[PDB]
């Protein structure tokens, strides 16, 4: 939940369209 | 030492000859595809020798299909639901007759 | 499906092409044409999965005798090898290991 | 995390074709109890490439069903076996459905994965609600140019020896031999390093696959044998207008030949309107192809999948009566008449929903 | 591939895979001396010596037309033994055959020798054809070697020897030149050589799905009337 | 190279066009010479569907031709009534009635089902024979391992000294 | 280049600056 906000804010600044699947994959990529 | 040098050399040549048999067969098999798409007399030419054995069955009047085949697999497929399920006996000729007859003290040879 | 069309257009539904070409020739080939009964250079396909037998060593000698080294191998094996068959099968290393301990002593 | 759940396992080389377990990614749906969908990717293609497709809010596929992005044998994470028989691979899915406690599922596929999905409906029709095939057809494709290129790439990939070759040697070999950009990228991502940096290797079994393709005989993945039979259930086919795999001229006829309930073009068989482009096979990469496939997929899952053969749509469930054949019921004192066929819950075997609703029914009476 | 799925494929009324004593109503029954007046039977104990004499007859009468070809005689012996060793190695229990397996095979081989004595057996006509085609090829090689020319078989052997040197001179990391690698080198040369020859089309379908016959000429129509002979 | 024999025995009563012995293979060759090659149509449509109107004309021309020629056609229709009724009522069960009445009589189906399975076995011939060879090749490769060990003994004996 | 690969899968145009912020987010 906290790591979701970190990635979402990064994707927010680049005005890039983001989906929950991408965030879940990026978060899983961080822990992996 | 020269005894096993030549023994293992001949032993290897025997199984190298067997390896070339299986290798060359898989090589010729590359040009053969879909037996259902070849004519009758052309399929026999790929399997040279089958026509010769077919003539042997005909000239000796062994016209019972699968009589000389050890496993008449075609005979089992044809009789999967036959009454009195049986396959022809091995090397059964259509002309041989082993019937006997005896006379006993009782009737009907019993 | 069981409803393919009229009887006149029945031979139409058989063709299946591997390319995108139009119009498509309808005829579906049944067999391969065999106009001339030519003896094929190809070896017979009956020689497929036959186990090892006498023809293997008989043909090995015939091909070995085509060489000088092979002629020496065949002559020594058929004369000076105590075996009850030419179908040599290696199932143990008894004859191999005992030939090395009798040789490496020097 | 929650929506994306891929079970981790190690491929096991099996001598018995029945001790083969399949691994893949599971995508949880938006709602509590939804039927499941089992989808097969193209041969030697990543399951992850379809995750953005099945998790796109615009398409909203997960609102209908749970999706299993499953790898076939010798592919990805699943067990390896030299045989590629469609019947043996179909029985793998049935053991997967059993171990996962799935009574019946929708089947999907892309390319060769479409053949695999349709084969499962041919061998186990009572466990399959429908089949949605993307850019494929149950036909012998051994002589299609698109399959020959894939067959040629796999053969060239056998030349690489991971022990002796360096990473730069592999990158050069792939760029020079594999001219297709998508096949090149897919094959690079299949390369993975084992634990303890032992060596690199392809995720798919390159030896077993090459022999299947190089032999070019009945068991090849490009071939569709008559042995597979007929699929009796709901089937939908979608493919690009100019597709190198499915040619609109004649490659639709195999669909009528194998699928008994296919009505024809415009009802169960559609083509996506597009240009000539060798990459149009990968519909998930282009939004134009993906939007049409997703809408047709949502229409299949919502109204046509898992509906009785003689019913038009799902709207007729409960209001259309099907004629009955005489002397078809065990009851002798039975007045034969029309009936509405029974539709069952999607996982009725492994839940007690019929027992629970029986008791709630008695409380009313 | 494909396997028979019926588990009862080899079941007969007499047992599993029973092709020696099939079950029928008139089954064999014993005879008792004290109660038997007379009997009509054709069985005897002469099949063993008839089996020996038949082998000598078939061997000697076939060697009449071998023209002293020693290799052909030794090859024929190996083939003749494979015909007589059928009852000794077959899955069928030849000792449990209905009414005497020994008599049945001896009478079956006598029908073969009758054809052999007339030089009309198909195994004989097949041997003469195969040997003539073989000697014609051996004579072609002999004429090329006497002329100092190199045979087509020696060109491949010499070409294959230099391919192994080239592969083992570049493969220095590993030094195990397996028989698998040796084989695919020869097969790569064999396919290229076979494709080079002007052979009749053996496979049904060429690179495309179309057949490789003379009949596989479809539209478009682009051939004119056939032209006549030139003077 | 030793000089081989000039030729084998040449049978004076056996030829390729007149083989001495008989089989269905030679009969099959002469049969396809008679019916000729497969009459492959090079067109885009079959001949019947392209000429339906024309074939219908010639179809009815010969019907009228037979009808105009047969002045006693009513005598033939009446003469055919009895055998038409008799043979159809007698053979109805054996042809069609058995499919929904007392006995199925599936003998001819068993012959189709066995042949349909053989069609598949022939289609998978290359696969089944290749698996059988994989086991024989495994046995052959196992026997060739003893020669690989012997060829290293000379290097082992030299390096050990 | 795992960060580049996942972005490529979703067909999102990514700049070089975004990749570095993501790599620093994981490593940091
Ligand atoms: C002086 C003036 C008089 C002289 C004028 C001279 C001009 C004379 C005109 C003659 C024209 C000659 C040129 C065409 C010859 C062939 C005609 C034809 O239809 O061929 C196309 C047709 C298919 O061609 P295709 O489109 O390329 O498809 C290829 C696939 O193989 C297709 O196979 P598929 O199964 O995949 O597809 C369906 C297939 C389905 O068709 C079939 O496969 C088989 C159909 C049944 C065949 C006939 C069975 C007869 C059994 C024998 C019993 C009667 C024998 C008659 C003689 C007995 C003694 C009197 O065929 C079709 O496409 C649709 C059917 C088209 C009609 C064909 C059947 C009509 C009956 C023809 C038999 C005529 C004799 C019996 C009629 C009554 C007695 C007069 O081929 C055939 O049907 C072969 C049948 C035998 C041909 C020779 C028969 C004699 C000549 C036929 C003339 C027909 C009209 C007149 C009689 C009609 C009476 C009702
Ligand atoms: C030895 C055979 C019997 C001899 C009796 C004479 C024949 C019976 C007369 C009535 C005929 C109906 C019976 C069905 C016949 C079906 C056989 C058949 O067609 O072949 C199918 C068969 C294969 O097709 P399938 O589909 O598998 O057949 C099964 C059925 O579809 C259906 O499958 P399934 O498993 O259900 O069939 C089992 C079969 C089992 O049959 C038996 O096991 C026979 C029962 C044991 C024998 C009992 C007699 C005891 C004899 C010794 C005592 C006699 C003492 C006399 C005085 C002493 C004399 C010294 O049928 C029965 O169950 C018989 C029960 C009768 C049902 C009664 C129901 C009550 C009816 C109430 C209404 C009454 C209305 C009556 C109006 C008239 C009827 C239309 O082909 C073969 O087996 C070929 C081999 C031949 C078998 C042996 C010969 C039998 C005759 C075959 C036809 C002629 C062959 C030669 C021509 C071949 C082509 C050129
Ligand atoms: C079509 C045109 C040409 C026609 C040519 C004729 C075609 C005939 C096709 C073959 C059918 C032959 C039937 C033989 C009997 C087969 C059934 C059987 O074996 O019985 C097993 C039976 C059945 O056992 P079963 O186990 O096999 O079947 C069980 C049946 N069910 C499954 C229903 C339980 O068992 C017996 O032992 C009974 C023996 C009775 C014998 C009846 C046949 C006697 C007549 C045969 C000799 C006739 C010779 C005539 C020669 C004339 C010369 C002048």
């Amino acid at each position: 939940a906290p790591q979701n906000l970190e990635v979402e804010n990064i994707l927010k600044r680049y005005h890039i369209n983001y989906t929950q699947a991408l965030i879940d994959e990026l978060v899983d990529w961080k822990t992996g | 030492l020269d005894d096993i040098e030549n023994e293992l050399s001949f032993h290897a040549a025997i199984w190298l000859n067997a390896y070339a048999d299986y290798t060359m067969f898989l090589f010729e098999l590359e040009e053969y595809n879909d037996p259902n798409d070849y004519l009758m007399h052309e399929n026999f030419d790929f399997f040279r020798g089958l026509e010769t054995e077919l003539e042997e069955l005909t000239e000796t009047h062994n016209y019972i299909p699968g009589a000389k085949d050890d496993v008449n697999l075609r005979g089992y497929l044809a009789t999967q639901f036959a009454w009195g399920k049986k396959v022809i006996s091995f090397y059964r000729h259509p002309a041989d007759d082993f019937k006997c007859a005896k006379a006993t003290k009782n009737m009907l040879g019993r | 499906t069981l409803q393919w069309g009229s009887l006149a257009e029945r031979p139409m539904v058989d063709r299946v092409m591997s390319t995108s070409t139009w119009p498509v020739p309808y005829y579906q080939r049944l067999f391969k044409a065999y106009p001339i009964r030519e003896k094929k250079d190809k070896m017979s396909l009956l020689l497929s999965d036959i186990d090892i037998d006498d023809t293997n060593w008989y043909q090995a000698k015939d091909f070995l005798r085509g060489s000088f080294r092979g002629r020496q191998i065949v002559d020594y094996v058929e004369n000076n090898i105590a075996s009850n068959t030419y179908i040599l099968i290696q199932q143990d290393v008894a004859n191999m290991a005992k030939a090395y301990v009798h040789d490496i002593c020097g | 995390s929650r929506i994306i759940n891929h079970l981790r396992g190690d491929p096991v080389y099996q001598d018995n074709t029945k001790d083969v377990s399949l691994r893949g990614t599971f995508l949880r749906g938006k709602y509590d109890d939804l039927p499941t969908m089992i989808f097969f990717t193209e041969a030697c293609d990543l399951t992850a490439n379809w995750i953005p497709f099945f998790t796109n809010p615009q398409y909203d596929i997960l609102a209908h069903r749970n999706v299993w992005l499953l790898n076939p044998r010798n592919f990805g994470n699943s067990d390896r076996h030299p045989s590629f028989d469609l019947q043996e691979m179909s029985d793998d899915v049935m053991r997967f459905m059993y171990s996962q406690k799935i009574s019946m599922a929708t089947l999907g596929g892309h390319g060769i994965g479409g053949k695999i999905a349709l084969a499962v409906g041919c061998y186990h029709a009572e466990r399959v609600t429908g089949v949605f095939s993307i850019d494929s057809s149950p036909m012998d494709q051994r002589y299609h140019e698109a399959f020959k290129e894939f067959k040629g790439y796999v053969n060239a990939l056998t030349e690489i020896n991971f022990k002796t070759w360096s990473d730069k040697d592999v990158k050069v070999f792939l760029k020079e031999n594999i001219k297709d950009p998508k096949w090149r990228s897919i094959f690079t991502n299949n390369i993975s390093k084992n634990a303890k940096t032992q060596s690199d290797s392809f995720n798919f079994e390159i030896n077993y696959l090459n022999h299947n393709l190089n032999f070019n005989k009945a068991d090849s993945l490009g071939n569709w044998a008559v042995k597979n039979g007929i699929y009796t259930g709901r089937a939908h086919f979608i493919f690009p207008e100019y597709s190198r795999w499915v040619h609109l001229a004649t490659n639709t006829l195999p669909m009528h030949k194998v699928c008994a309930r296919v009505k024809g073009f415009g009802h169960d068989i559609f083509y996506v309107q597009g240009d000539e482009n060798p990459l149009n096979h990968w519909v998930y990469d282009f939004e134009n192809y993906a939007n049409v496939v997703a809408s047709k997929l949502n229409k299949f899952l919502h109204s046509y999948d898992g509906v009785h053969a003689l019913l038009k749509d799902r709207t007729e469930i409960g209001n259309f009566m099907i004629p009955d054949r005489i002397k078809s019921r065990n009851d002798s004192k039975h007045i034969y008449g029309d009936y509405s066929p029974a539709h069952l819950h999607h996982n009725w075997r492994f839940n007690h929903i019929y027992e629970k609703h029986d008791e709630l029914d008695k409380k009313l009476n | 591939g494909y396997k028979i799925r019926n588990k009862s494929i080899f079941w007969t009324r007499a047992g599993w895979k029973n092709n020696w004593h099939p079950k029928n109503f008139n089954a064999p029954r014993p005879s008792y001396g004290e109660f038997t007046m007379g009997i009509r039977c054709r069985n005897d104990h002469h099949s063993f010596l008839r089996y020996v004499q038949t082998y000598r007859n078939m061997s000697r009468h076939c060697k009449q037309y071998f023209l002293g070809d020693k290799q052909l005689e030794e090859t024929f012996i190996l083939g003749l033994r494979s015909l007589f060793l059928v009852p000794y190695d077959s899955q069928c229990l030849t000792d449990q055959i209905k009414h005497g397996g020994e008599r049945r095979f001896v009478d079956q081989l006598d029908r073969d020798f009758e054809l052999i004595s007339y030089n009309t057996h198909p195994y004989q006509l097949f041997t003469y054809t195969v040997r003539n085609e073989h000697l014609a090829w051996k004579n072609e090689q002999y004429e090329k070697i006497q002329k100092g020319e190199k045979t087509f078989e020696q060109e491949l052997l010499d070409y294959l020897d230099e391919q192994v040197l080239a592969e083992k001179a570049k493969l220095r990391d590993g030094q195990n030149f397996s028989i698998e690698r040796m084989t695919e080198i020869a097969l790569h040369v064999f396919r290229k050589a076979r494709a080079g020859k002007v052979r009749p089309a053996q496979d049904v379908r060429g690179p495309d799905g179309n057949v490789n016959d003379f009949l596989e000429q479809r539209r478009p129509f682009e051939h004119p009337n056939p032209t006549g002979v030139t003077h | 190279m030793k000089k081989p024999m000039a030729k084998a025995y040449e049978h004076p009563y056996n030829s390729e066009h007149h083989p001495l012995n008989f089989s269905a293979v030679k009969i099959a060759e002469t049969f396809h010479d008679f019916i000729g090659p497969e009459q492959v149509s090079p067109h885009y449509e079959s001949f019947a569907m392209s000429r339906k109107f024309l074939l219908t004309f010639w179809g009815g021309f010969f019907v009228l031709n037979f009808g105009m020629a047969t002045v006693d056609l009513n005598w033939i229709m009446k003469s055919t009534y009895i055998p038409w009724i008799f043979w159809f009522q007698l053979m109805y069960f054996y042809v069609e009635g058995k499919n929904s009445m007392f006995m199925p009589l599936l003998q001819r189906f068993y012959r189709r089902a066995a042949a349909n399975e053989i069609f598949t076995m022939e289609a998978f011939y290359h696969e089944n024979i290749e698996n059988k060879l994989r086991n024989l090749m495994r046995i052959t490769k196992g026997q060739l391992e003893y020669w690989d060990i012997h060829t290293s003994y000379g290097e082992i004996r030299a390096d050990s000294i």
